[PDB]
């Protein structure tokens, strides 16, 4: 994703 | 005249077709492979990257890879190649010739649906296209205009429920956790049999495993018990090569996650309470209709047994009243599909695609308000 | 004014829907003294049609009158069908026929003498006088040409698309005519109905094309049809029939080779009992069933093939008593050993189990994998249901087949004319789906006769080198674009087909929120959220929602055909069947067949018939406004009068209008002498051969005449009395 | 009138009186108007009689000195031509047309009275000179 989760 | 393209990107699969037909006419996985050994042979036809069902056969000398990962696109260029591959060599059809319908999961970045637009006009020059939820067209696909929607792919499960045709948005839950994350809990769990897949090779063989012999127990606790007890629930495969490999309660005990998603060390609790804690969201007025219709939808809630888990627990937390029905027809893998091939061909839909006039006067941020 | 004392007008009256008055003395520039045919005194409204002046009633062509108006036609139609018994009558190119109900020496030989050589200025009008035209085009051009049958059902469209052609036979010499009248009793049986209005309704377009050889002798025939109303089949409103073929066809099962097909009675099977009324008035189902194997063995369709025929109809009779009982509202099944479905796959021959499996139950294919699943029970009747009618018109397609290969001829044909039975506009109190689609083709059909009849005027207003202008065109393209555009109400209820959860109250709000005032022409009733109107070119017609969703569903699982073709026991079965098109819904199919039919004709050059039918309980040679001002606007012969009293209705040829006007008063000379004597200037124009006039310029040219003669002959009497008077002086000198 | 005409005029009226009392009837009015050069309709000398009934037109007898205010009243060829030229453009009309029209329209005419003076006036072919005989009976 871009802060939580890694995508 | 022309019609329609109707595609889902997914996860894993893509599948494709025209719109006004009954099922997809390509069907492969998202998966871009390149190779990663020295090639030797002179004079061979190697190649850059492979696409779809050729990695699914050369993967042996292959890195897999997948561009969309919890319906994210991670990657841009290889997520052009599949696209690039989808029209040109399965469906064979030029993009400009036919507008195009795209679908999506709810609640994730609006980036994505900019730069998903951005490309189909400006790289294919698709004429019109539109971006749709891919809960809203499980309704479709089921025949119903109320009811609550459990939809899982690879990657993203989400609810949605739809009363009488209007959504709401406040009641929309979405989780992480169907399906490619499965497989690397069913890994290690495998691992403590003494089996051990490591590369994206042995992923694909797990996955195999996972479609071929998982199932729900009806009461989790009673069917370990019982596979402690006996072989009786056991069953063996064969890998490629021609080993043979056998598997106990593992078998149940993968697809249990999805309902006790501690097991992977999510916090939150397994889809039968967020599909009731998405319900109490609801308008009193309305829950009698949402618990009288629920669909599941895609291939993550294929395994023998899911609906009937599903209808004993939800049972269980709903007030004891009311019918509680679970429906769940056998085509649903495809229900998204489906109710996108519907949908496109409808003489009202007609007025709402985007147009390549409007994307010209506007930019890619028109997607926000044409769209959902 | 043009009204005076000496002027006649109409006024309404409810027992015949004009009346004659004439005018005690002028309006003036109120209420008007009247006195009628002793009394009246009648409100205008803040004027009555001027009537015309009586030495032109009584004729071949209406559209000579100086004034024009609805009850000045009925006038000249009532005075030459009674009085006269003249039936046959012109609005520009369009024949007029009144049917009779009676016969008439008018069809004979000696008349297809008389005339056959003449032109349309030759004679008076008659059936052979279009047909003499239709062969004078022909010879012409290679181009084909085309008759064209329009009205009520019977209003004769049979009886004189048959004479037209005897007409053919007679001047070329091919026993054609035999076969083309032997086929008609199958084709009744296959293809009419019952209605409320009528008995023996055609519910199809036929065409017969007649072949010509370079010598223009006859060759041989090709038939065609188009519109066949197939939602007919399984549904009927109140007081109507499913095709004849099936009550005959029940009428007979008591016989020896029926046995075999344990036929009910009449109202027996689902599909004919519905309608409520088995038993047509004063006819013998079981005599006629005879006579239409006569007429197929007349064709040569073998005595098997009749068995086959009859076979597959009974199999859709008992197709029709299958019932299905609900295990879900998802999905039902057959309750095993079910009579109807047994009798029905021993009929043609499958096995019970696959039928009962796939009446049940569709299949899907993915490109590698596919899904049995279930369907509910609504799902099912309505593929039940659409296969019959699918069974039926692939039915209907091969006797048509058949016939042609009888008809259908060995020597390779030149060029053809081609005559056309399609029924008239129609209005009940109750107008469905099937009413809308017929009136949809006749609005499609008045759109080419209103386009081809504007551009022969045009072009002869260019013979006269008449500045074109002054022509106008009456445009109707609007109404179709509603019907048949998308976003229109054709294609909105294919839409609500797919919809899920449609239904006929959700398809009228959409129709309302597209059209209700968007449009001019599309209308709400105003008491009613379950009805809308259109404005046709005649009329304005209510149709319920009630019907729409029922009968324009067809769909076809092909597993259900894929049954059906695998049966051994008899040919003519899988001889029917012949993937798209099965998922066309019947509004879709009749949009498409409209097509057709439209490029047949579009390439040809038409002429036209409109039949007429006075009155409703047939007797014979009697009329009634009633009966024929409501035909005679479904024929839309009424718009046309009006279209053509715009422009200019009245022409005349320079010396012959000299010929009299100068005892009131070359074509230089007397174009200035008229100009002199009225300003008509804007309302007259002047070409190659003839003065033009607009409407009522010559009424005004015979006022004028009176005012002139009257005043000269008060004047010459006086004169020539003085001598007279003087005469009886001289003789009292002596 | 002067006294000379009024002498004239007055013996030609007694002429008229066909039942020696001095007096004609009213339908004999006509003849002397129309004798002394009027050209009168009927309607103008129904007019001047003051539209009589039957019974006084055919019985009631006048004098001349009653006679003559509607004689004086009454009394104060283009027109002529063309109203013969309305059954005409070589200046002609058919005998049969114009005896047709005297006896037909307007205030018709007796057959022997349209006889009598037509005689003479068609020729072979049964053609009028109109301008001749127009000219004979204004004579
Ligand atoms: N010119 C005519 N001469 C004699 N009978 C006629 C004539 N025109 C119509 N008819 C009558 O029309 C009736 C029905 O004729 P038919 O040949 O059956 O065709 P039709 O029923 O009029 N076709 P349709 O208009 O669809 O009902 C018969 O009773 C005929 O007597
Ligand atoms: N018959 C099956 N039983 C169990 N799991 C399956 C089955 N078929 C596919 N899956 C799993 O479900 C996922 C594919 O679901 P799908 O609906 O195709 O995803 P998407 O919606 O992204 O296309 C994969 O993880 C696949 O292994
Ligand atoms: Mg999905
Ligand atoms: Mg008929
Ligand atoms: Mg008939």
């Amino acid at each position: 994703w871009x802060a939580x989760c890694p995508a | 005249e022309t019609t329609a393209l109707v595609c889902d990107n997914g996860s894993g699969l893509v599948k494709a077709g025209f719109a006004g037909d009954d099922a997809p006419r390509a069907v492969f996985p998202s998966i871009v492979g390149r190779p990663r050994h020295q090639g030797v042979m002179v004079g061979m036809g190697q190649k850059d990257s492979y696409v779809g069902d050729e990695a699914q056969s050369k993967r042996g000398i292959l890195t897999l890879k997948y561009p969309i990962e919890h319906g994210i696109i991670t990657n841009w260029d290889d997520m052009e190649k599949i696209w690039h591959h989808t029209f040109y060599n399965e469906l064979r059809v030029a993009p400009e010739e036919h507008p195009t319908l795209l679908t999506e999961a709810p609640l994730n970045p609006k980036a994505n649906r900019e730069k998903m637009t951005q490309i189909m006009f400006e790289t294919f020059n698709v004429p019109a296209m539109y971006v749709a939820i891919q809960a809203v067209l499980s309704l479709y696909a089921s025949g119903r205009t109320t009811g609550i929607v459990l939809d899982s792919g690879d990657g993203v499960t989400h609810n949605v429920p739809i009363y009488e045709g209007y959504a709401l948005p406040h009641a929309i839950m979405r989780l992480d956790l169907a399906g490619r994350d499965l497989t690397d809990y069913l890994m290690k769990i495998l691992t403590e049999r003494g089996y051990s897949f490591v590369t994206t090779a042995e992923r694909e063989i797990v996955r195999d495993i996972k479609e071929k012999l998982c199932y729900v127990a009806l009461d989790f606790e009673n069917e370990m018990a019982t596979a402690a007890s006996s072989s009786s629930l056991e069953k063996s495969y064969e890998l490629p090569d021609g080993q043979v490999i056998t598997i106990g309660n593992e078998r149940f005990r993968c697809p249990e996650t999805l309902f006790q998603p501690s097991f992977i060390g999510m916090e939150s609790a397994g889809i039968h309470e967020t599909t009731y804690n998405s319900i109490m969201k609801c308008d009193i007025d309305i829950r009698k209709d949402l618990y009288a219709n629920n669909v599941m939808s895609g291939g993550t809630t294929m395994y023998p047994g899911i609906a009937d888990r599903m209808q004993k627990e939800i049972t269980a937390l709903a007030p004891s009243t009311m019918k509680i029905k679970i429906i769940a027809p056998p085509e649903r893998k495809y229900s998204v599909w489906i109710g996108g091939s519907i949908l496109a061909s409808l003489s009202t839909f007609q007025q709402m695609w985007i147009t390549k006039q409007e994307y010209d006067e506007a930019g890619p941020s028109i997607v926000h308000r044409k769209c959902f | 004014e043009l009204y005076t004392k000496y002027a006649r007008v109409w006024i309404p009256d409810p027992e015949e829907v004009w009346k004659s008055a004439e005018l005690l003395k002028d309006y003036k520039p109120k209420v008007l003294q009247l006195r009628l045919e002793k009394d009246l005194e009648y409100c205008l409204d803040p004027l009555p049609p001027l009537r015309n002046p009586d030495i032109l009633v009584g004729e071949n062509d209406l559209t000579a009158l100086s004034y024009l108006h609805e009850p000045a036609v009925l006038h000249n139609l009532k005075v030459r069908f009674i009085d006269s018994k003249l039936i046959y009558t012109y609005c520009g190119i369009v024949l007029v026929a009144i049917n009779p109900y009676e016969q008439l020496p008018i069809y004979g030989e000696d008349i297809i003498n008389a005339y056959s050589g003449q032109n349309m200025g030759d004679m008076d009008p008659h059936i052979f006088a279009v047909a003499e035209e239709a062969y004078k085009q022909m010879a012409r051009d290679e181009r084909n040409q085309s008759i064209i049958v329009s009205g009520e059902s019977g209003a004769g469209k049979t009886v004189s698309a048959k004479y037209a052609m005897r007409y053919f036979a007679t001047v070329s010499g091919a026993n054609v005519e035999e076969k083309v009248l032997a086929s008609n009793p199958i084709m009744e049986s296959i293809g009419n109905a019952k209605t409320t209005r009528n008995d023996n309704s055609s519910r199809f377009g036929k065409y017969i094309e007649i072949g010509f050889d370079k010598r223009y002798r006859i060759i041989g025939a090709n038939m065609r049809t188009y519109l066949l109303e197939k939602s007919r089949v399984v549904f009927q409103a109140e007081e109507e029939r499913n095709y004849h073929i099936f009550y005959q066809l029940c009428a007979s099962a008591a016989l020896p080779e029926f046995k075999t097909l344990r036929l009910g009675n009449a109202n027996y099977f689902h599909y004919t009992k519905q309608g409520g009324s088995p038993v047509i008035d004063g006819i013998d189902d079981a005599k006629e069933m005879v006579n239409t194997r006569q007429a197929c063995t007349l064709l040569g369709i073998s005595d098997s093939y009749q068995m086959g025929i009859f076979r597959i109809l009974a199999g859709i009779l008992h197709l029709g008593n299958v019932e299905f009982a609900s295990r879900d509202s998802d999905s039902c099944a057959i309750p095993p050993k079910h009579d109807p479905l047994t009798i029905f796959c021993d009929l043609m021959g499958v096995d019970y189990e696959e039928m009962a499996h796939w009446l049940c139950h569709r299949k899907l294919a993915t490109a590698t994998e596919t899904y049995i699943k279930p369907i509910s029970k609504l799902h099912a009747i309505n593929a039940r249901d659409a296969l019959a009618k699918h069974i039926y018109a692939n039915l209907f397609n091969w006797i048509v087949d058949h016939v042609n290969k009888a008809l259908h001829s060995t020597v390779k044909q030149h060029s053809f004319i081609g005559v056309l039975d399609i029924y008239g506009f129609e209005t009940f109190e109750i107008n469905s789906f099937e009413q809308f689609c017929i009136n949809y083709a006749n609005e499609k059909l008045q759109q080419q006769f209103n386009m081809h009849v504007f551009k022969l005027e045009q072009e002869e207003y260019m013979k006269e080198q008449i500045p074109w202008t002054l022509i106008d065109f009456y445009d109707n393209q609007p109404c179709i674009n509603l019907i048949e555009a998308k976003m229109g109400v054709l294609d909105l209820l294919d839409e609500e087909c797919k919809m899920p959860k449609g239904s006929d109250d959700t398809w009228a709000q959409k129709l309302y929120n597209t059209h209700l005032n968007k449009c001019a022409l599309f209308e709400k009733p105003r008491l009613s959220n379950k009805a809308f109107i259109i404005k046709h070119f005649a009329d304005k017609v209510e149709y319920q929602c009630e019907g729409f969703l029922e009968k324009n569903k067809d769909t076809v699982y092909e597993e259900q055909i894929k049954v059906l073709k695998s049966s051994k026991k008899f040919k003519l079965l899988p001889e029917l069947f012949q993937s798209k098109e099965h998922k066309k819904t019947v509004g879709h199919q009749f949009r498409n067949s409209l097509h057709l039919l439209m490029e047949t004709l579009n390439a040809t050059t038409p002429h036209y018939v409109r039949c007429i039918k006075p009155n409703d309980f047939k007797f014979p040679f009697t009329f009634d406004e009633k009966r024929a001002v409501q035909q005679l606007r479904a024929c839309g012969v009424l718009e046309t009068i009006r279209i053509s009293a715009a422009g200019f209705p009245s022409r005349w040829t320079y010396q012959e209008f000299f010929s009299r006007y100068r005892v009131l008063m070359r074509k230089q000379t007397c174009k200035n002498v008229l100009e002199k004597l009225i300003l008509d200037k804007d309302k007259y124009q002047f070409g190659k051969t003839k003065i033009f006039f607009r409407a009522g310029q010559v009424a005004y040219l015979e006022k004028i005449r009176a005012d002139k003669l009257r005043a000269a002959c008060i004047r010459i009497q006086k004169t020539i009395r003085g001598w007279l008077m003087r005469k009886k002086y001289m003789r009292m000198r002596r | 009138f002067n006294k000379d005409q009024l002498e004239e005029f007055k013996e030609a009226f007694e002429l008229f009186d066909r039942v020696g009392d001095g007096k004609i009837l009213y339908s004999q009015c006509g003849d002397v108007m129309r004798a002394l050069g009027q050209n009168p309709t009927n309607a103008e000398v129904l007019k001047v009689l003051g539209n009589p009934k039957s019974d006084e037109l055919k019985s009631r007898r006048v004098d001349f000195e009653t006679f003559l205010p509607m004689l004086q009243a009454v009394a104060k060829y283009e027109d002529y031509l063309e109203g013969f030229r309305v059954f005409d453009g070589n200046g002609k009309v058919m005998g049969a047309e114009l005896r047709h029209v005297l006896t037909t329209l307007g205030e018709k005419m007796t057959e022997e009275e349209v006889e009598t003076v037509l005689a003479g006036h068609e020729d072979s072919n049964g053609c009028i000179n109109y301008e001749a005989f127009l000219k004979h009976i204004l004579s």
